[PDB]
């Protein structure tokens, strides 16, 4: 399974705050997904690896009816730690923060764990989290705060029948739900309809830590960002706060190396101070 | 002791008043904001801990203390903002012969970080000498075993306590306190609360498009411009209450003694009468 | 253990006094102790608990309380149904004591 | 309310095994605090305690005597059983079951009586 | 002084306890106390000091603890070999004080 990678120009950006603002131009520090990264571009025409979840994920869910339906992450995987499962099915999202190993391979009823233990938390949510050339893409933007796991979404079709790869435009992601329960999680794993009796494509991201313009507009949405990691007209547009620079010359950063390796040069004296005739002595002190 | 448990409540009224008609509760040191004006005060994430320790040991619950429960079994930031209530429960955690069900840690190498559970039970070597899973001289247990017999006086029976971890971070508010309902107000100046954000100004209805997920609201700087009725669902915008200065015309002391007020940014509603630009 | 008198006297309208000493007191604090009554042919009931309240449906005839380590059990107008047994009882280290036997006799 | 019966044979062979039961009625055991316990009333002497169990299986004797008294629950069918070994003509007596709600409350509410002689 | 328990039995297998109360403990913090233990014929050998620990060479079956005011000695499993006197030993003010005796009496 040689994997591929795509492109992702202008999509990956969500609400990073729950403050309504309108025609403001507001500069946010938190996880995002970098423009223009590589993602992964598994197919799912077999193919389910266990991805790492370093900090943040761009995990799309482009189907056709009920192929995706359903995650799951974990750092041991092994009856160790709690796992996540969000399975999607017909009107039921019942998430389960559960303990045990489940099997190698989550394919989907019961059949994807084989045990159950002491559950710390279980969320019950009734509404389920999920033509010609109208097809169905959806994004589904993750994050390991301490706090909750910021849960967002957003779905909306696709126009043309071009092969499958992230379209050209913006869609912001609002949250909708928050599971308080604390877990560590360094993996991933995702849960796909068999349905045996190409198809779809899942798309895999990474955050980074990096700053963005996000311009609200009267209504209240998001309709387009400037991410400051990108080639110097994007930093000149944040340090400016705006979207059209006029002409002249701008500073914006500062150039400076940063060191690559470390030298500890302590004197040799080899000889340890004698440290047991102040605190090991017969006579201590008056 | 060691599995201090943590029960995490949201989103719901918590009444602290309930907690004095309880058992006697000689113990509510409120280290944090106040012990008693505590109802009119919403909470953001409360986070309540319990545990079991003896009687001459509870002074070590407080921010900062040194001891052996306080720095290898529970330990508390120096930051904590909140209360600690125990009572004596010699009544129902102290049986014949002393109960054995409450185990404290005793040996750990290094003093225990803020907020750290240390549920895991490793035979404690203590160096020079590699050990396995026995006891000897040099090589013990780092558990131990309280002994709750009743007839130990004051300091040595057991005595239940219970934490509230009140995080208060900004952030919107989900555990508030228990306050009269009252109605909505009209253009006028009031001092609302509303969902812990405490302001004050003209509560006037508004045109704007709060999304679903929306609480509060905001302008091109950090106040609140408006906002949604928690049981109504409307969106109000929060205008501050009428202000400006005031200048005096006099003619001069030496020629007459009248004046005249210029209440500048007034529309001679909230003050003969003349507006001026 | 816990010492008791044998034999107690007491006339009618009077009131007696019972002694309920240390005896090598390893209660302690000597916090709780409860006195019952036992009438001959009966089962024991309780009638006071934590010297300094007492239970529902007992009248304020009786009544106890503990100067520094003996609890004393002060039953003011005797009358000719109270001639029975009464026992103080506490918690030792190893054990629940019952104390020893007291036995009133109402003349008259 | 609570009420305390008591039952088994009252004239027994000497030293043998006891079967005093005490069944329990108008509560739960597994409450926390509670138990039953015995009480032993020899005729014209005064009370001593002999066993008591509690809401966590735990089974505590009197120290003078721990090699012949066995409790044991059977809130099952709420019934307390008592057995003891080594029957002497010295244990002739009234036992009593009571109820210990709580540390302060100590046996509140007590049995009938039932004088299981052995001679 | 410090007062000891003249005679004490034990069954064999079961766990007694002794005690070493105040008895005007002009000791003041009662810090430091050791369990000694001479059997017939023998000289007292060293059981037990800070009872908070174990010297060595002794087993596990020996422990004691000091609630308040009063060192216990608890000796779980009784056997054949440990009917010995044993003494609670302190330092005064003035002098290092050996309390009285404990015959142990193993019965069976």
């Amino acid at each position: 399974l040689p994997p591929a990678y795509t492109n992702s120009f202008t999509r990956g950006v969500y609400y990073p705050d729950k403050v309504f603002r309108s025609s403001v131009l507001h500069s946010t520090q938190d996880l995002f997904l970098p423009f223009f990264s590589n993602v992964t571009w598994f197919h799912v025409i077999f193919d389910n690896p266990v991805l790492p979840f370093n900090d943040g994920v761009y995990f799309a869910s482009i189907e056709k009816s009920n192929i995706i339906r359903g995650w799951i992450f974990g750092t041991t995987l092994d009856s160790k730690t709690q796992s996540l499962l969000i399975v999607n099915n017909a009107t039921n999202v019942v998430i389960k923060v559960c303990e045990f190993q489940f099997c190698n391979d989550p394919f989907l009823e019961f059949r994807v764990y084989s045990s159950a233990n002491n559950c710390t938390f279980e969320y019950v949510s009734q509404p389920f989290l999920m033509q010609g050339n109208f097809k169905n893409l959806r994004e589904f933007v993750f994050k390991n705060i301490d706090g909750y796991f910021k849960i967002y979404s957003k779905h909306t079709p696709i126009i043309v029948r071009e092969p499958e790869d992230l379209p050209q435009g913006f869609s912001a992601l609002e949250p909708l739900v928050d599971l308080p329960i604390g877990i560590n999680i360094t993996r991933f794993q995702t849960l796909l309809a068999l349905h045996r009796s190409g198809a779809a494509a899942y798309y895999v991201g990474y955050l980074q830590p990096r700053t963005f313009l996000l311009k609200y507009n009267e209504n209240g949405t998001i309709t387009d960002a400037v991410d400051c990691a990108l080639d110097p007209l994007s930093e000149t547009k944040c340090t400016l706060k705006s979207f059209t620079v006029e002409k002249g010359i701008y500073q914006t950063s500062n150039f400076r190396v940063q060191p690559t390796e470390s030298i500890v040069r302590f004197p040799n004296i080899t000889n340890l101070c004698p440290f047991d005739e102040v605190f090991n002595a017969t006579r201590f002190a008056s | 002791v060691y599995a201090w448990n943590r029960k995490r409540i949201s989103n719901c009224v918590a009444d602290y008043s309930v907690l004095y008609n309880l058992a006697p509760f000689f113990t509510f040191k409120c280290y944090g904001v106040s012990p008693t004006k505590l109802n009119d005060l919403c909470f953001t994430n409360v986070y309540a801990d319990s545990f079991v320790i003896r009687g001459d040991e509870v002074r070590q619950i407080a921010p900062g203390q040194t001891g052996n429960i306080a720095d290898y079994n529970y330990k508390l930031p120096d930051d904590f903002t909140g209360c600690v209530i125990a009572w004596n429960s010699n009544k129902l955690d102290s049986k014949v012969s002393g109960n054995y069900n409450y185990l404290y840690r005793l040996f750990r190498k290094s003093n225990l970080k803020p907020f750290e559970r240390d549920i895991s039970t490793e035979i404690y070597q203590a160096g020079n000498k590699p050990c396995n899973g026995v006891a000897g001289f040099n090589c013990y247990f780092p558990l131990r075993s309280y002994s709750f017999r009743p007839t130990y006086g004051v300091g040595h029976q057991p005595y239940r306590v219970v934490v509230l971890s009140f995080e208060l971070l900004h952030a919107p508010a989900t555990v508030c306190g228990p306050k009269k309902s009252t109605n909505l107000v009209k253009n006028k100046c009031v001092n609302f609360n509303f969902n812990g954000l405490k302001g004050t100004g003209v509560l006037t209805e508004s045109n704007k498009k709060f999304l679903p997920f929306q609480q509060f609201g905001r302008d091109i700087a950090d106040t609140t411009d408006a906002v949604r009725d928690p049981q109504t669902l409307e969106i109000l915008d929060i205008t501050p209450c009428s202000f400006g200065g005031v200048s005096v015309i006099t003619p001069g002391t030496n020629t007459s003694n009248q004046v005249a007020v210029l209440y500048q940014g007034v529309n001679c509603t909230e003050v003969n009468v003349f507006q001026t630009r | 253990a816990l010492t008791q008198p044998a034999s107690v006297s007491g006339s009618p309208g009077l009131s007696i006094t019972i002694s309920c000493t240390a005896t090598s007191s390893d209660v302690g604090a000597y916090n709780y102790v409860s006195w019952y009554q036992q009438h001959p042919g009966q089962a024991p009931k309780l009638m006071i608990y934590d010297v300094s309240k007492r239970p529902s449906g007992v009248s304020n005839r009786f009544s106890g309380s503990k100067s520094a380590n003996t609890a004393s059990l002060t039953i003011s107008g005797l009358q000719a149904e109270d001639e029975a047994d009464y026992y103080c009882s506490s918690y030792t280290t190893t054990s629940v004591v019952f104390g020893g036997g007291t036995k009133l006799t109402v003349l008259g | 309310q609570v009420t305390l019966r008591e039952s088994g044979p009252t004239l027994v062979k000497p030293k043998q095994t006891l079967t005093l039961t005490c069944t329990f009625s108008g509560f739960s055991l597994s409450t926390p605090g509670g138990g039953v316990g015995w009480i032993r009333q020899p005729p014209g002497k005064a009370l001593e305690w002999l066993a008591l169990i509690y809401w966590d299986d735990d089974k505590r004797y009197s120290p003078s005597l721990k090699s012949s008294l066995t409790i044991t629950k059977d809130t099952s069918k709420n019934q307390v059983v008592l057995t003891m070994t080594n029957m002497d003509p010295v244990d002739t007596a009234t036992y009593y079951c009571a109820r210990l709600t709580a540390a302060d409350t100590i046996f509140d509410c007590w049995g009938q009586g039932t004088l299981v002689t052995v001679s």
